[PDB]
């Protein structure tokens, strides 16, 4: 987010950026056809399906090839866990229940 | 071989990984052979219809697999960017024929951090040091693995004649021996060989 | 360590289930399950198991071990050894949650169960607080713990060997 | 009624078969009945009020069937619940004659029986038309129905220090109507009494009396009675009991709840049912030749089933038959080569006989390269002569 | 169209395919949501809610996701209108309508493609038929018109509410064989606010209880032996014949008495010669005054035992002839037990909160997620706003009564609140202000003497944005015991809004509550006067 890119440096964002370059090319070699991208799966998992609740307005978010569903606030959904994981993460969802 | 036991050693890898203190040799046959199960199964899940019961409970299965993969691989992310000038010199030292610490990849993507790093230090601050003092040495700035942690093991196989040295005095030196299927509580130092050797399991 | 993962671990034990409907044999990439017949007990993993009771879709039956007259005899003997007995199962805590939080409308005598097993805990858990100290008084260098359950050493481990690093580093330091 | 525990307990399972349970409450906060199918998907668990006092059930793919007595005011009455009707008004109810009480009832394909104090027989479609009503020999005992099939069973006489005196009598309700047993004397344990009567999943009329031996119609046999298991040797105690629930011959199953101290088991906690294996009563049956023979004439019973489709017309997969077959040709060859190592080279031909002919031709070969040529003649011969 | 098989007609077919539900805001509408999220729950079934709370809402919200989805449901509103019209959609949108408000809009009941209502048949319906809607040939025309205009205006005449949507949707929970016991308990909810908002004559309420005690008892047999209890972990239902006071078990016996809406008006606790009145009832019970202010969990457990008896002999002694009621109760764990009302001012007191704690739909996830038993907290705070709100009531029918408020204008009672005057706020919302209306009408008929006053019905109007210039208007139907509670009041305001060309807003799902401009107020009451003559 740009309020916390204030902070850094120039060199710093030059750094930040050669990391993100590395790490993305050593994902994508690890197997098959594009890899496994081993930032996600945080924690064991429980279930397929999870129900989450929007915390802010946000905008259309792609569920799959045309499909998409609204973010707006106090809306609420039941989602496949691994679509939503890293929106609850950055804190625009709630996993209720 | 079979694919129980497959995934048998991938979860063994998991916590050896866990609580050794430092790089512990790599397992490239391991991991190309799971990654192509799962894409083999989820070929297999496309082309089938998605409405039915037995579906379900495969696609649970590849979820439990595929965070024990995820979760081992990061790991050792951790220990290489951690320590990477001793994981990239102790590769550049290693005679032929012993197993490398690195696979491809992971060598790789060391050599990039390493002079990543150094070219911001010198960008920033060490061309406007003196002539004296624009040089510094990484290999003795960043620290080295700890080897001396305590860990707790569980053995697998009987072993025998294990000295155990308590302060360093040679007067207080003895030996004991591993009987299967006991826990124990000891130094890492001294049973390095055994857990390389698959003697043992950290717990 | 978390107890998360320690509880993952323990969701591979093996459980008895009675279906309500029917389904042929599936394999998997642990393993062959079934084939699945109404009225009939199968065994299956208990991260399935317990997946199934959830959606209605079955029974479950206790393990041979979760019966009043066997825990009351394993916890007078743990009280009266000197040391770790063994245990009925390597997850007992783990597997007593989960079954007893969703099983209990299959299960008799439940909240009888759950007093049974928190008194062996409660006893364990001293006879490790007993041994730690009595590491550190003594000076020791290594120590033998053969019935010692994963969630146990988990709960405690990680402060005694982080003490015990000290403690090393604090008594050699005269000959470099 | 087979398959249900005794009417002085508040709670009682009224039958319990391979479809689904009936249990009856009799309790201060309910005077009900539930009915509960083993598979969720034939229709949704139902509850009714037993005001009626229903006393006898039964239940099919098809319905559910409710008996009582009558009182001084009531008649007995028989209400079936037909729920897999494609039409709605899915009930009925019909009144006996007074001083007449139903005593047994069950269920067929498309209709109902049921059997009374009158020493009458009652038939019914299961829509509740009157179907055609005839007299029997004795008071009745029990009764189980199958397909086109009706299985009565009933006091033939007067039994004498501790033997029951039981005749069974049995009906073909097809398109052409026959009898088949003609109140014939059925046959038990010494001192025994009637347990459980039912068919196979397969159709064949099965039984099992107090001392826990099954007996199965053998239809290969001129619809004589087969021992096929003896529960006695599982009761690893004496008080033990097996509770027969069901009987399947593909796969070989004899299903039933373990009972200790008791001949039935208490409605709760829920039982759970065992799987037990047949086993005929050969002899010398420690020996691999004993092991054959009951393997082989086990495999020979339970195929019956296929031959009694074929003469009703109903279909089954040829490929079954073929590896039944298949199995018992394997059994003879293993017998058959055990005799001839055994030098039994009359027990070999013995064998043979039972043999298909490209069966007997391979024994041929087997004897041949054996170089047992007297053997491979005699198994010629036989050859020649099929 | 309606509906014929709840399971192949609307399971079967929305369980393919993804579902947006459109849902209002009352207990009933909570309670069926909660029962159908479960089912989805289990089928692993895609859907999205949003809330709403009247026509603006609806509307805009339909327009925001038209493109998206293809099937969509709605809970309590839509039954009595053309969605067709007022919504625009497609040719090939379907709705699935489930809604208690009557009569049905013919337009919804002659469509055969497109408006599906999962209407019970057994409710109390009866329509015209279709031919009957849709030289001498002019005479014949003309004729025809007028009979068209003669039957519609018998069959528009009335508002009615039929059987609870939640007990609708526990119907396809069993036929799935999916009943958990959970979903009892909201269907008793769901059946319980309709008897205390008083939307259903007393007979099919005493019948629907009947309906719900059956399967009390299967679901207790469906596990139970008479050995032992099975667990404290576990929860039961019971049937009660219980004391009508509110909330009697979670204060005290004293509080109960004053702040019950029967009792308050039956011995006129407004005024001091009242609580004299009240005192002389408690001499003759015999309770000790320190025992009647102490709460009821802290009370003398051998006054507790027997106290059910007591007060209903005195009450009949007094005249109260109608102290008890057939009602439910859950009991779980060690110390939690409530009676089916106690949930539902718990939750309605939540739902309806005055405070302006950000948007309202934050207090509607409040009400719906104290629904669970893992959220037993909010439950218990719940509880503490609706002790509030019950005192204010009280104290603000007390004022209108003695500054003397209600006045006739002949064919009605009229009363309007005004600004700053105690609690005026707690009123603004519909829901409160209709609940309130009705208390201070009983509170009237039961005063006073002048039996030409007793038979009457009453319109209250109360502020609802004075820097809009507004006004909400309620109308309330005649008090008697045994009424219908239909009520005439939507064409009424109608007709008399035209005819005075009044500037007003019809907003709220029921049409007997209107939005007006402050100034019209004068001309539409004399509109109203006159048309009801």
């Amino acid at each position: 987010p740009n309020a916390l890119r204030f902070h850094m440096a120039a060199e710093e964002m030059e750094w930040f950026n050669n990391y993100k370059r590395s790490l993305a090319t050593y994902m994508r070699s690890l197997g098959g056809d594009e890899g496994l991208d081993i930032t996600q799966d945080m924690k064991p998992p429980k279930s397929l399906y999870i129900e989450v609740r929007c915390l802010k307005d946000y905008g259309e978010f792609e569920v799959d090839d045309g499909t998409s569903v609204l973010l707006k606030k106090n809306s609420q959904h039941f989602l496949p866990r691994w679509k939503c994981e890293q929106l609850i993460r950055q804190g625009v969802l709630e996993h209720i229940l | 071989l079979t694919p129980a036991e497959l995934i048998e050693r991938l979860e063994q890898a998991w916590m050896n990984e866990k609580f050794a203190p430092e790089l512990l040799e790599s397992k490239p046959e391991i991991v190309e052979c799971v990654m192509e199960q799962l894409e083999h199964m989820e070929e297999n899940l496309r082309r089938a219809k998605r409405e039915d019961l037995k579906v379900s409970i495969h696609q649970m299965e590849m979820e439990r697999i595929r965070y024990v993969l995820s979760s081992y691989l990061r790991c050792r992310l951790m220990k290489i960017e951690k320590f990477f000038p001793h994981v990239l010199e102790k590769e550049k030292t290693r005679p032929e024929g012993e197993p490398s610490s690195l696979s491809p990849e992971e060598l790789a993507f060391a050599r990039e951090f390493m002079a990543n790093t150094e070219s911001y230090l010198k960008n920033v601050a060490l061309k406007h040091m003196p002539p004296n003092l624009q040089k510094v040495d990484l290999f003795r700035a960043v620290p080295k693995p700890d080897l001396d942690s305590y860990v707790f093991l569980r053995v697998r196989e009987r072993q025998e004649n294990i000295l155990v040295e308590p302060d360093t005095d040679e007067q207080r030196d003895y030996v004991i021996d591993l009987e299967k299927g006991s826990q124990h509580l000891i130094r890492y130092k001294t049973i390095a060989p055994l857990v390389a050797s698959g003697a043992v399991q950290l717990i | 360590m978390d107890a998360a993962e320690v509880e993952f671990l323990a969701e591979k034990e093996l459980v008895t289930i009675i279906p309500n409907f029917s389904l042929d044999k599936i394999y998997l990439i642990g393993g062959d399950l079934g084939p699945f017949n109404p009225g009939l007990p199968v065994e299956v993993p208990l991260w399935l198991a317990i997946n199934l009771k959830q959606r209605q879709k079955c029974r479950l039956l206790p393990p041979e071990w979760m019966d009043v007259e066997k825990l009351e005899k394993m916890r007078d003997h743990e009280r009266k050894e000197e040391t770790f007995t063994p245990m009925p199962s390597p997850y007992y805590m783990e597997l007593t949650k989960l079954l007893l939080n969703h099983a209990s409308d299959n299960i008799p005598k439940a909240d009888e169960i759950r007093t049974l097993v928190k008194d062996m805990w409660d006893t364990r858990i001293a006879k490790l607080r007993v041994s730690a100290d009595s590491f550190v008084r003594q000076q020791e260098a290594h120590a033998k713990l053969d019935n010692l359950t994963l969630m146990e050493i988990n709960t405690s481990g990680t402060f005694l060997t982080q003490a015990l690093n000290h403690m090393y580093k604090l008594r050699t330091n005269l000959q470099p | 009624q087979s398959g249900s525990t005794p009417l002085h307990l508040t709670h009682r399972f009224m039958v319990w078969n391979s479809i689904g349970i009936i249990r009856c409450y009799n309790d201060e906060q309910d005077n009900a009945i539930d009915v509960e199918f083993h598979d969720t998907s034939i229709h949704h668990a139902t509850h009714l009020s037993n005001t009626l006092n229903y006393t006898i059930a039964d239940l099919s793919h098809e319905a559910i069937l409710l008996a009582c007595e009558s009182t001084d005011e009531l008649a007995s009455k028989l209400h079936c619940l037909h729920f897999s009707s494609w039409d709605s008004s899915k009930e009925w109810i019909i009144d006996l004659p007074q001083n007449e009480d139903i005593e047994a009832i069950c269920l067929g394909q498309g209709w109902a029986a049921a059997a009374t104090s009158a020493l009458l027989l009652r038939l019914f479609t299961i829509g509740g038309v009157q179907k055609e009503v005839f007299s029997l020999a004795g008071p009745v005992v029990s009764m189980a129905g199958h397909g086109e099939q009706l299985f009565i069973v009933y006091h033939r006489g007067t039994g004498f220090d501790g033997d029951q005196c039981l005749g069974v009598q049995l009906l073909e309700l097809g398109k052409k109507k026959k009898q088949i047993l003609h109140g014939d004397p059925l046959p038990l344990t010494r001192k025994s009494y009637l347990a459980w009567i039912g068919f196979s999943a397969e159709g064949t009329p099965c039984y099992v009396d107090s001392e826990g031996i099954v007996r199965m119609l053998n239809r290969g046999l001129g619809n004589t009675w087969t021992p096929i298991c003896n529960t006695r040797e599982h009761c690893k105690g004496k008080s033990d009991h097996y509770w027969v629930v069901g009987i399947h011959e593909n796969p070989q199953q004899l299903r039933c709840i373990p009972c200790k101290g008791s001949r039935f088991p208490p409605t709760l906690p829920r039982p759970a049912v065992a799987i037990l294996s047949f086993k005929l009563p050969y002899c010398q049956i420690a020996t691999e030749k004993g092991q054959m023979e009951e393997q082989f004439w086990r495999s020979v019973i339970f195929h019956n089933h296929l031959d009694y489709l074929a003469k009703n017309g109903y279909e089954y997969e040829e490929s079954t038959k073929n590896q039944a077959t298949k199995e018992q040709q394997e059994l003879l060859m293993k017998m058959l080569a055990l005799s001839c190592k055994l030098e039994r080279e009359f027990r070999c031909v013995e064998l043979a006989d039972l043999m298909t002919q490209n069966a007997v031709n391979l024994a041929i070969k087997y004897a041949s390269r054996s170089r047992k040529l007297i053997l491979a003649q005699k198994l010629s011969e036989l050859a020649v002569e099929k | 169209m309606f509906v014929s098989d709840f399971r192949k007609e609307f399971y079967e077919v929305v369980q393919s395919q993804r579902v947006l539900l459109f849902v209002a805001s009352d207990v009933d509408a909570l309670c069926a949501c909660k029962i159908l999220q479960a089912l989805f729950q289990c089928d692993h079934v895609q859907y999205t809610l949003v809330p709403v709370s009247g026509w603006q809402e609806l509307e805009t919200a339909f327009l925001e996701h038209k493109e998206q989805f293809h099937y969509f449901i709605l809970i309590n509103c839509g039954a009595n209108v053309d969605l067709l019209d007022i919504l625009q959609p497609d040719e090939d949108t379907i709705f699935f309508v489930c809604d208690t408000h009557r009569p049905v809009n013919v337009v919804n009941v002659y469509n055969d493609t497109q408006i599906k209502l999962l209407i019970k048949q057994d409710d109390d319906l009866e329509v015209p038929a279709y031919e009957d809607i849709f030289t001498m040939r002019r005479r014949q025309r003309r004729e025809w018109e007028a009979r068209r205009r003669d039957i519609l205006f018998d069959y528009e005449q009335y508002e009615y509410h039929g059987t609870s949507s939640a007990m609708v949707m526990f119907e396809l929970a069993w036929m799935l064989s999916k009943d958990l016991n959970d979903m009892l308990w909201w269907a008793i909810v769901g059946l319980t606010d309709q008897w205390v908002q008083d939307k259903i004559t007393q007979m099919k309420y005493v019948t629907d209880v009947g309906v719900l005690q059956r399967h009390v008892s299967r679901h207790n047999h469906r596990n139970e032996d008479e050995e032992n209890t099975l667990s404290v972990d576990c929860t039961r239902i019971s049937f009660e014949y219980d004391l009508r006071l509110v909330l009697y078990q979670h204060w005290s016996l004293h509080d109960s008495l004053c702040n019950t809406s029967y009792t308050a008006a039956r011995f006129k606790l407004w005024s001091v010669h009242g609580q004299k009145r009240l005192q002389e009832f408690l001499a003759d019970m015999g309770l000790p005054l320190k025992q009647v202010k102490q709460k009821f969990q802290a009370m003398d457990i051998s006054l507790k035992e027997n106290l059910r008896e007591m007060i209903e002999e005195s009450a009949n002694k007094f005249g109260m002839k109608d102290m008890r009621v057939q009602t439910f109760s859950i009991h779980f764990g060690f110390k939690h037990k409530f009676l089916a009302s106690d949930v539902v001012f718990a939750t309605m007191s939540l739902m309806e909160s005055p405070e302006k704690d950000g948007s309202g739909t934050d207090h509607f996830i409040q009400a719906l997620d104290s629904l669970s038993r893992s959220n037993l907290d909010k439950l218990y705070h719940g509880l503490e706003l609706a002790k509030k709100q019950l005192r204010a009531t009280q104290q603000t029918i007390a004022s209108c009564l003695c500054t003397n408020l209600v006045i006739s204008q002949g064919p009605f009672l009229y009363c309007s609140l005004m600004e700053g005057t105690p609690d005026v706020m707690l009123f603004s919302r519909p829901a409160s202000l209709s609940l309130l209306s009705k208390h201070l009408l009983k509170s009237f008929v039961c005063s006073t003497k002048n039996r030409r006053c007793k038979l009457l019905p009453l319109v209250m109007a109360a502020p609802l944005s004075m820097e809009h210039g507004t006004v909400t208007v309620v109308g309330i139907p005649p008090e008697t015991d045994s009424s219908d509670r239909k009520n005439f009041f939507g064409r009424a305001f109608e007709k008399a809004a035209e005819s005075t060309s009044s500037r007003m807003l019809h907003n709220h799902f029921d049409l007997s509550v209107i939005e007006l401009k402050a100034e019209d107020r004068s001309k539409f009451l004399d509109a109203l006067i006159s048309l009801l003559s």
